[PDB]
């Protein structure tokens, strides 16, 4: 049962994390503009439809981890090495070794990813009524669903172990 | 007379000092930054001493 | 620093949460009447509880109560 | 809202003696 | 009781952070440690909090300079004068040995920090936050500050 | 996932102690191994300073509310410039604003002589409703 | 708003809850007896009746404090039946009645404090 | 801890005033430190004709 709602897991929180990374609809300021991560596509600013790409130019650290989002993208890149750890339990079975380094992946992610956030908005504010988009909640799932995903995947090496 | 009392900012009006702003993550990232730092450290010492223990 | 009426309300709050943890612990370790509130008195007053809850049902009560005592202290300071 | 915090945790715990009770 | 180099720093750690220390020590000479590292962390956290409380109440902010003689040796901010004047005549022949090295700072900046006209030196002091700093008439610099 | 490798440590006992570390309340069980007495201090730390600077904003708040003036007299409203007062477009009001010889009302009549926002109205009760 | 009494009727509804299980609890210990041990059903059912008085006396304290005597008097002839069972420390026809009218008015009383609370708060 | 009811009484009442006693403490010294920050020289003619 658990060793079927894992991989499962993976590709629903791999699959989730790059949709919210990839669309531009995160925060929403005010003409009333949608915001994004890597650029915002205006709105009702003199034009009818605007996108451009924002320009972010010993606090320089702190611009180009904003401006070259990695912390964001790695969680996703962590989400596929375990989602495939995890894929190793029919071919080269019975090592009760791999399942293991899945559980690190799948939660150094989540470490990854409330980063990414922390990042993002010590940024945005350095009145305005800003609020988050729907775009900006799916990222929230990619933490949630990283740490069951994280209790689910050392349980069975543990239930192995045992 | 011509110039300080024709003049266009007062210095009372200008020292509200009410309404401070409330305190945002802005100013306390730097205690997360130290709390995720710290959980991959501990991650990252257990990770070595299992491997030591194994060996 | 805090009103009478404040001062009312927590005196009951905490027999009514005392109250509540002994009726949970019931149900089912020991928090009888008398244990619940030497727990409840110890963790008002911010100092280190003798036992913690077990059950999910008597875990809840004490961090509910533990959030309580913090917003509250820390208003009166 | 503290106060409110409060009665709710009270009464999610008696739903979840309730469930736990009548688990058995 | 053990006591040990590690039990001994996790109780150190637990009664720092006014959480619940696991043991107790046994002996007179481990209780008196025991409560006089108890009564230096509760004065630390409470002058800590105390300042905290303190900082946000009331706000002081300090000019970063203070006289021409300070930002001559500081040399942290750009400053800048008119292109031809009064200011320009001063400071190019001047004896003392501080106006001398504003001057031959001045000289060789980059970028050019003289200016034109005196609205386009306020309008880059209003621009820069503190990198700026023009060197204009007393009356002048008074009517602009109340304007 | 750190006290777990292979104690009292599940994934229901690690949740309440963390809460209870974060409330400064404490538990019984405490982290047995170096990793996750590390864990513990980390958090403890980081609860530390939230609960410290929280008990500071609120204090640094209720001052702030506490020290407040409403304006009362003349020379307070003189000096206070975030309210703009304004009179009767064409009264008696302006006539002796406009022949007051007291420093008090001649900054309040510079001040509202030169203001780009409407400083005088001509009925009473736009005034009023404004 | 927000008083002392709106306090006070809030509490009532996470106990009274308690005391309705109690009641509930009553009717089957006398339902098992009513069929036929003997011993644990009516040593359990002594366990049970302290904490179902004593939590009624708080609702008698509490609304006391509270300055709420309107709602006290539907209140004290339920402590006044404690009593007669304390002073004194066939059977099984006569207590199944003293049972049944518990669950009702444990029930009756436990709406007004779920609408009494409403005229208090949103009546701002 | 105490596990008699009366020497449960004497640690509340203990509690209870070692709170308002470190509350008092902390709440004052903040106090102590405001007050001394929140203070300005004599300066101008100004300050001096109303102090
Ligand atoms: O003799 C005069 N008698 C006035 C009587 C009154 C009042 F009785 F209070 F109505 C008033 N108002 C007070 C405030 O503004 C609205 C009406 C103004 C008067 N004026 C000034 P004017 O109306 O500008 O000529 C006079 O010169
Ligand atoms: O990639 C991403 N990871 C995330 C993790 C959490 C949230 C989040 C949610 Cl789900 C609700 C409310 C505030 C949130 O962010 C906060 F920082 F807490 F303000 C957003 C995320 N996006
Ligand atoms: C000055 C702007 C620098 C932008 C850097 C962007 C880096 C993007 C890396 C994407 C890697 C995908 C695999
Ligand atoms: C529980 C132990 C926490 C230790 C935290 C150490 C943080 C060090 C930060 C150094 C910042 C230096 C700025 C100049
Ligand atoms: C929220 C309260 C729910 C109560 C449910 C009670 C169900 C009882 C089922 C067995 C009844 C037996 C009657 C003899
Ligand atoms: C640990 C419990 C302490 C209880 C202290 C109660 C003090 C009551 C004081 C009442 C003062 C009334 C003034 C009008
Ligand atoms: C950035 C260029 C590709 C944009 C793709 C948008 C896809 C939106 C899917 C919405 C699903 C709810
Ligand atoms: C400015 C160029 C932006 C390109 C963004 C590519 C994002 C790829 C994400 C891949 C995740 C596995
Ligand atoms: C099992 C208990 C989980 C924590 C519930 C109470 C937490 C403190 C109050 C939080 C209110 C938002
Ligand atoms: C046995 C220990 C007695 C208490 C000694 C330390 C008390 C805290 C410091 C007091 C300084 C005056
Ligand atoms: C949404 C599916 C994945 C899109 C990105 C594919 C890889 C791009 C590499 C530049
Ligand atoms: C409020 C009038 C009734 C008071 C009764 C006191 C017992
Ligand atoms: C902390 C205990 C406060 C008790 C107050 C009792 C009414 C004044
Ligand atoms: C075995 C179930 C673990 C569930 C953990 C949930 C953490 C949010
Ligand atoms: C488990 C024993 C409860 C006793 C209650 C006494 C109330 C005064
Ligand atoms: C009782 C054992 C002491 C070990 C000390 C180690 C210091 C690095
Ligand atoms: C998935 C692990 C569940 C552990 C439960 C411990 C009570
Ligand atoms: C008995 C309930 C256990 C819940 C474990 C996960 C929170």
């Amino acid at each position: 049962v658990q060793v079927l709602l894992t991989t499962i897991g993976a590709f629903s929180a791999f699959g989730l994390m790059t949709i919210a990374i990839s669309t531009d609809y995160w925060l929403y300021t005010r003409g009333l503009t949608h915001s994004g991560l890597w650029r915002i596509c205006c709105l009702e600013g003199l034009k009818r439809g605007v996108c451009v790409k924002i320009n972010h130019f010993a606090e320089y650290l702190l611009r180009v981890v904003r401006a070259s989002s990695i912390f964001p993208i790695l969680s996703a890149i962590l989400l596929l090495l375990g989602g495939v750890c995890v894929a190793a339990s029919r071919v080269y079975k019975s090592k009760r070794n791999i399942i293991l380094g899945a559980g690190i992946l799948f939660v150094a992610a989540g470490l990854s990813n409330i980063i990414g956030v922390i990042v993002y908005i010590s940024a945005n504010a350095g009145k305005n009524h800003y609020s988050y988009g729907w775009s900006f909640y799916f990222g929230g799932l990619s933490f949630i669903l990283a740490e069951v995903i994280g209790v689910l995947a050392v349980n069975i090496y543990i239930e192995r172990s045992r | 007379k011509w110039w300080y009392d024709k003049g266009e900012c007062g210095s009372g009006g200008g020292d509200s000092k009410e309404k401070t702003s409330a305190l945002s993550l802005s100013n306390v990232a730097g205690v997360f930054y130290i709390l995720v730092g710290g959980l991959g450290l501990a991650m990252l010492v257990a990770l070595i001493e299992f491997c030591y223990k194994s060996r | 620093p805090l009103a009478y009426e404040i001062w009312m309300c927590i005196v009951f709050a905490y027999i009514g949460v005392s109250v509540v943890l002994f009726l949970v612990s019931r149900f089912s370790n020991e928090f009888g009447i008398f244990n619940s509130l030497w727990f409840s008195l110890g963790a008002f007053m911010r100092q280190g509880c003798d036992i913690s809850p077990r059950s999910l049902s008597g875990r809840i009560v004490g961090g509910v109560w533990w959030f309580f005592t913090l917003i509250i202290i820390s208003s009166y300071t | 809202g503290v106060f409110y915090i409060l009665i709710g945790g009270l009464g999610l715990a008696m739903l979840v003696a309730l469930i736990e009770f009548c688990y058995k | 009781n053990e006591f040990g180099i590690f039990n001994s720093l996790w109780f150190s750690l637990g009664a720092f952070m006014r959480q619940g220390c696991d043991i107790s020590p046994r002996s007179l000479s481990g209780r008196i440690v025991g409560g006089v590292w108890w009564f230096f962390t509760l004065i630390i956290i409470s002058s800590y909090t105390a300042n905290l409380a303190a900082f946000l109440t009331v706000e002081r902010m300090v000019s970063p300079i203070e006289s021409a003689e300070d930002l001559s040796k500081q040399t942290e901010i750009a400053y800048g004068t008119l292109d031809s004047g009064s200011t320009k005549e001063f400071f190019r022949r001047s004896k003392i040995a501080v106006f001398d090295k504003m001057w031959t700072y001045m000289r060789s900046a980059e970028p050019s920090v003289f200016v034109r006209t005196t609205a386009e030196g306020v309008a880059r002091v209003r621009k820069s936050k503190g990198k700026y700093a023009y060197l204009l008439e007393s009356t002048m610099n008074e009517y602009i500050e109340q304007r | 996932l750190v006290s777990r490798f292979s104690n009292e440590f599940g994934i229901f006992n690690s949740l309440w102690f963390s809460l209870g570390a974060f409330m400064q309340q404490g538990c019984d069980i405490s982290p047995r191994s170096l990793s996750g007495r590390i864990v513990g201090g980390v958090w403890w730390f980081f609860t530390l300073i939230i609960i410290s600077s929280y008990t500071a904003n609120l204090a640094a708040f209720l001052t702030v509310e506490r020290m407040v003036s409403p304006i009362e007299s003349a020379e307070d409203l003189a000096k206070q410039t975030e309210i703009a007062y304004g009179t009767l477009e064409a009264g008696s009001t302006k006539e002796f604003f406009r022949r007051s010889k007291i420093a008090v009302f001649e900054k309040m009549w510079t001040y509202m002589k030169s203001a780009e926002p409407s400083v005088f109205v001509r009925t009473t009760e736009e005034g009023m409703i404004r | 708003a927000f008083t002392f009494a709106a306090f006070c009727y809030m509490l009532t509804l996470v106990l009274c809850a308690s005391l309705i299980f109690f009641v509930i609890w009553h009717i089957i210990a006398f339902d098992e007896l009513r069929t036929d041990n003997i011993e644990r059903i009516c040593c359990l059912l002594r366990k049970l009746v302290v904490p179902e008085y004593s939590i009624h006396g708080l609702f008698c304290l509490m609304f006391l404090c509270a300055a709420e005597w309107v709602t006290l008097g539907l209140n004290i002839p339920l402590l006044f039946y404690h009593l007669w069972r304390y002073f004194h420390r066939d059977i099984l026809n006569y207590c199944q009645k003293e049972s049944w009218c518990k669950l009702a008015f444990y029930l009756l009383s436990f709406f007004y404090y779920l609408y009494s609370m409403v005229y208090t708060l949103v009546s701002f």
